[PDB]
């Protein structure tokens, strides 16, 4: 039984090989109390720290794609294997998913810490848009994998990856959930501290959604009050949103909202199309899949559908494949791939990576 | 009657200012359990992460705040370095342990690098795989261990560059660290087959061994106080860490065993023979537990712990030389963040503002009592003592 | 052999750790003679001088939780160990409690008197917000303690105080006794001297109760003797009072009875959990403990649940813990703690005080 | 002869056009009985009435009760009639656009004032230094803001918000009273406590150091009367009050401290730019008047930046109030009477005038 572990900039997804969801999925968050103990465990992680975070200090181990701590990254590997799995690493081969262009001195630390700190028998690291394509069944097309810390496009033709064409805007799910605490300031609610970023990240997990016509969609709210929202804090405090619904999912088509000045998924995907050659662009209008938890908003595949549109030429047919498990797409092509019987031999084992060291998983590796 | 009688019961970490601080280190990344860092009453010592082979940084102590990326770095190996150890009996001569197999001994001029450092003063290769354990003789002059992964243990004369002693069929699996009992004539080790040997390296024999010391797969360490015992910090089968102590003579059970939490990341005990007092430092912890060593039960005294909201990416202790004595402080802990190193003081409160007599006995001094022709014959000494009171002001 | 003394502002608790209830429990006055001797002990303290209060001058040493005089404060814990306990203080360990937010010139005093006069082996200093606590067998939770001189509501989540919060309220029994004179005085007994204020409160703690409803009450005491009691003077004289039952307790809801401008206690107990982290809020809620002798009144729980509730969104399920042996809660609290084995690390030996100072009591503390 | 009205979160200042200091200063509430008193008045009565702030952050959020504070800034503080004169007035960063075509519907319709002009309460800060770009540290009575200007245009991506200021600063200081035996509960004594604040408290260089100071000696012991006759001694108090400023964890907060909030901010700004910034630090605000803080600020910035950059912290005698006297000298040209917003321009293109006259 083979592990398929996911690890995020906000969230860790694991379970084992030919399963169709995984088992365990918690925030990748390391807490720690920021009080003194006045009656008579010095760190909390996962969806313990969610529990406690009224008393605690969150930090994200990983900021945008980037380990900012390897020593709370291995809390969380610690934490996925003996809290959530209930597993020996020793006993079951791991297979990890990585960001595309990942550094290889983030690649040989993630294969050093479990081949010595867990031990595993086996091992190996998957690129997630490859993965996110074998959960579409298909072996050619441009997957936006946007998550937590950073989006990326990355084009696949006929199972070959195109280096060259692979964009990194940095926008993502956590850059949301800062705006969209910056704006309801204007509305008169403050968060601030960190245990209420987690708060709403699931305000903007429950009620953001994308509009197709976001100039159009202004006009109405400020005329209705049919788009406004009621949410309930966890003291019981109800707070109303109206137009904060869309205006912060809107930031992934506009930067600048942000002070940024890249541009927006729509052009990142459609730069990096016009990147590839031309007799493979077609292909890659047709078959564009999303991916990763900041692509499950409302109405974002018919808007990334109308904006492509209007950029790419009239004849091409432009496809934005959605499919509704897109939040768990990277681990469930993980799981697909892990149990196939032509992986079997892209297995790295320990007693290979002592006597051969990272020179072997740069290699047999993309 | 109603309290242990002790003096270090109320001792109190207190980190300095931030313009005491050492800032834009960028402290390596190898993810073996060492300390990163080495720090004598002259200069310090931080493992830091290099483009290409290995490098560490070494700086004055008074060379504070931000230190330039520039920074000249003693980088003559060409693989990551593992560990580094000042030598005891000079402030200027460190010992490196990279996985390019060897170990390099350095000369650090008095004012510091002022050039980037290439040449060693002796490439000591005798290990097949990388050495990631050094430790010098407390005793012996120019007499330094090294532990590499193939399970050997090295005796080196750094004055000669010659192989004084080779141990190879006495640990059948990695080597986890070793310690030089008081005198330096006897060594213990922590083995990853769960065993604690206690080793004589001038006869080649194992004069104690405890199998199965502590149950847990996870790593652990074993080091020798000033009295002859052993101290082993480990993991239990339930994965709780503990702490133990040894009696070198019986090592059918141990003296103590206490746990202290269900945590990852090995404790690496940092040891105060003055004040026998126990420092255990775990790594990606946050906070830093002091323990009390006595030969009253249960031999194992918790006095306090120093709490802080960053883990430390490695840690290092400042000898009895280097500390205040003027402001009854017993040890400094320089902390390892990821981009910084944050020193740490450990005080004894008291009213007085004289000189204390109790707090500070004979300590150790940086004149070697043997040599290495005169310790491979058979001599054995103790450290020679030196008076902290010339250090008050 | 642990004491335990719990130095209230009207009433002072002693006994012996490891005890369920408080072995001495005398009042905290000292009392002077104010007529000459005609025929042929210039200070009585606790009950001896409560028996001979009728030519003696009753000082209450603390006034708001504060030391008003020391000499006098002396006089209570000689008293207490030597009239009460019957005890030798160089012998036992004493475990003291202090208010929250005690100042460190109060607590230094404590310290000093108890090792250089009594010359206790060992001391420790606990809140007595956290003893409460303690006593009820929980780790999270708000305490309203409200006692003889000052009322403070603690909140405390698993095991961590929030200082921020910890709001504080000059109004306790005292004050109640005293508007309970002044009350008394409309239906036409007159009490004046710090001897029949002694008396009041006597009436106090037998007669009155919190109302459910204040205005309901006040119609139904108008056009009925039902709520009518009697109660009898130490001369044999027979008083009867009828909505100063009630109307007295009401001062704790209703500062505004004795001219102050703070707020009640439930609007307090409210007001200290709305400055706490939302994320705690709700247990804050479903454990608010009562403490202190001022909150042993008949139907003062249900009164703080109806308040609270008024207060606090209708999701939020308020609960009120009473225990019925509240008014020695701290004590009883006290007495567990000092029987804990993982207790004996926090004692401060007089050894250790006197080589190092106030210095080491400020720390291990809090 | 126009009318400067400068918005604080806790205190409105107001005056006329061309004067060197505001007429009236007076705090920003509402109080309604626990059946409307606003400013002094609401002050006077303590507490038989609830105090509420309308621009509590600077932001109004009650537009009834904003309204009512103006109503007394025209008629009872500055004594004049608003639809005599053109009225200035200034608003706070990140203000939305909503809340500006509010006031200027409220100006226009309910005041009738002939003409009226919005302008940025940092960047008059910057202006009144003589700079164009530059970051304005402004710490008013209920929020502290650190506004980074390039080139006289507020970067909004960059401008942070800190909910630490006077206010939270004042109860401190009534909090840390306590504990040498004073007692300043009621609304009264709160503005006894705001005078000792005032007038007594600094800001330390080297806090730990000071304190030694403090415990050793009695040099830095100071004595305040009461309006009783009564005297009181505080002693450290006076630098750990505001103290809280640049350790918020005093307060049990976990945001940093001003000069991280300062820090931070700049480095959300170009790289290009931070140079500028660095050199051009411009305090403002009645809560920066502290002696000592310009040293202070300078000291843990310096910590902060890079060593090879200047930290230069501005710190102008007249900061207190240098939002409304750069309104009166703005208001005071004879060349500005051209960018007022006439009345016969509001009632052609409506509330929405304000966005391209004042930008
Ligand atoms: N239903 C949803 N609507 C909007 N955003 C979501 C939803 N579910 C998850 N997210 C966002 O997706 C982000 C991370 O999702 P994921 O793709 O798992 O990231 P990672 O790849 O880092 O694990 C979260 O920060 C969350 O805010
Ligand atoms: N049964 C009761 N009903 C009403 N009030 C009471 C009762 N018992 C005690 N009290 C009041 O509680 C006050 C002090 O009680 P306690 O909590 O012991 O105060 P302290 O904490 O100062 O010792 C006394 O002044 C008394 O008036
Ligand atoms: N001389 C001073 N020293 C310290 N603080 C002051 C001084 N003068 C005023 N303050 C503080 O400044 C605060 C309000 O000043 P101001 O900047 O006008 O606030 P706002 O701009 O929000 O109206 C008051 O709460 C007061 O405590
Ligand atoms: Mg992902
Ligand atoms: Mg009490
Ligand atoms: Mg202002």
């Amino acid at each position: 039984a083979a592990l398929v572990v996911d690890n995020g900039s906000g969230m860790c997804k694991a379970g084992f090989a030919g399963d169709d969801a995984p088992r365990a999925v918690f925030p990748s968050i390391v807490g720690r109390p920021r009080h003194q103990g006045v009656m008579v465990k010095d760190s909390y992680v996962g969806d313990e720290a969610q529990s406690k975070r009224g008393i605690l200090t969150l930090k994200y181990p990983i900021e945008h794609g980037i380990v900012t701590n390897w020593d709370d990254m291995e809390k969380i590997w610690h934490h996925t294997f003996y809290n959530e799995l209930r597993v020996a690493p020793e006993e079951h081969p791991v297979l990890l998913t990585e960001a595309p262009l990942n550094p290889k001195a983030n690649r040989e630390k993630m294969t050093q810490i479990m081949f010595e700190t867990f031990n595993t028998p086996a091992m190996y690291v998957a690129i997630q848009a490859v993965l996110s394509l074998y959960a579409s069944g298909r072996t050619t097309g441009i997957v936006m994998d946007s998550g937590d810390g950073v989006t990326h496009t990355v084009p696949i033709y006929e199972g070959y990856a195109l280096p060259h064409a692979i964009l990194r805007l940095d926008l993502a799910g956590r850059d949301l959930t800062d705006y969209l605490m910056k704006i309801l300031t204007e509305r008169g609610y403050s968060f601030t501290t960190t245990a209420e970023r987690e708060i709403v990240r699931d305000i903007k997990e429950k009620l953001c959604y994308v509009a197709l016509d976001f100039e159009q969609e202004m006009a109405t709210a400020a005329s209705s009050s049919s788009l406004e929202k009621s949410y309930e804090l966890p003291d019981g405090q109800v707070i109303t949103i109206g137009n904060e619904r869309f205006r912060c999912p809107e930031a992934l088509f506009q930067p600048s909202f942000l002070g940024m000045e890249s541009a927006g998924i729509h052009e990142t995907t459609f730069n990096s199309i016009m990147k590839c050659d031309v007799d493979i662009r077609k292909d890659l209008y047709a078959n564009t899949v999303l991916s990763g938890g900041t692509t499950m908003y409302p109405g974002i595949a018919d808007r990334m559908q109308k904006e492509i549109t209007a950029l790419a030429p009239s004849t091409m047919k432009i496809k934005i494949i959605a499919p509704p498990e897109r939040k768990y797409s990277v681990w469930i092509g993980g799981s697909i791939l892990a149990s196939l019987s032509t992986f079997q031999q892209m297995w790295i084992s320990k007693q290979e990576y002592d006597e051969s060291g990272p020179s072997i998983v740069h290699r047999k590796c993309f | 009657k109603v309290v242990r009688q002790s003096k270090f019961r109320h001792v109190f970490g207190q980190p300095v200012k931030n313009d005491q601080c050492y800032e834009d280190i960028r402290v390596s990344r190898v993810t073996w359990d060492s300390t990163f860092c080495a720090v004598n009453p002259k200069f310090l010592a931080v493992i830091v992460e290099a483009s290409g082979g290995g490098a560490f940084l070494v700086l004055p102590l008074s060379k504070t705040g931000r230190i330039d990326k520039a920074y000249p770095t003693v980088c003559g190996h060409t693989g990551p370095v593992l560990d580094i150890d000042w030598c005891p009996h000079n402030d200027e001569v460190i010992a490196s342990g990279s996985e390019d197999c060897t170990v390099m001994v350095w000369q650090i001029p008095e004012n510091g690098l002022t050039s980037p450092l290439t040449e060693p003063v002796v490439v000591l290769e005798g290990h097949t795989k990388r050495v990631g354990i050094i430790a010098w003789h407390p005793t012996a002059r120019n007499v330094l261990l090294s532990a590499g992964c193939d399970n050997v243990v090295l005796i080196w004369n750094v004055g000669t560059a010659e192989e004084l002693y080779r141990l190879d069929s006495l640990h059948p699996d990695l080597i986890y660290n070793v310690s030089w009992n008081h005198n330096g004539s006897l060594f213990c080790s922590a083995c990853k087959d769960k065993s604690v040997r206690i080793i004589d390296p001038r006869r080649g024999t194992l004069v104690a061994e405890r199998e199965k010391a502590h149950e847990g797969a996870r790593p652990m360490r074993a080091i020798f106080l000033a009295d002859g015992k052993v101290f082993t910090t480990g993991f239990s089968r339930m994965s709780e860490r503990q702490l133990a102590l040894w009696d070198p003579e019986n090592l059918e059970e141990p003296m103590a065993l206490q746990e202290l939490d269900s945590s990852n990341g090995a404790l690496l005990p940092f040891y105060d023979p003055d004040t026998s007092v126990v420092y255990v430092c775990g790594k990606g912890d946050s906070s830093i537990r002091y323990f009390e060593i006595t030969e009253e039960p249960p031999y194992i005294h918790f006095l306090n712990t120093f709490t802080s909201k960053e883990p430390q990416r490695g840690m290092g202790s400042m000898p009895k030389r280097g500390l205040e004595v003027s402001k009854c402080e017993i040890a400094r802990f320089y902390k390892l963040h990821e981009r910084k190193c944050e020193p740490i003081v450990m005080t004894v409160p008291r009213k007085s503002d004289l000189f204390q007599d109790d707090l500070y006995p004979d300590t150790a001094g940086p004149e070697a009592a043997l040599e290495a022709e005169e310790w491979v014959s058979g001599r054995d000494a103790d450290p020679i003592l030196i008076s902290l009171r010339e250090a008050y002001v």
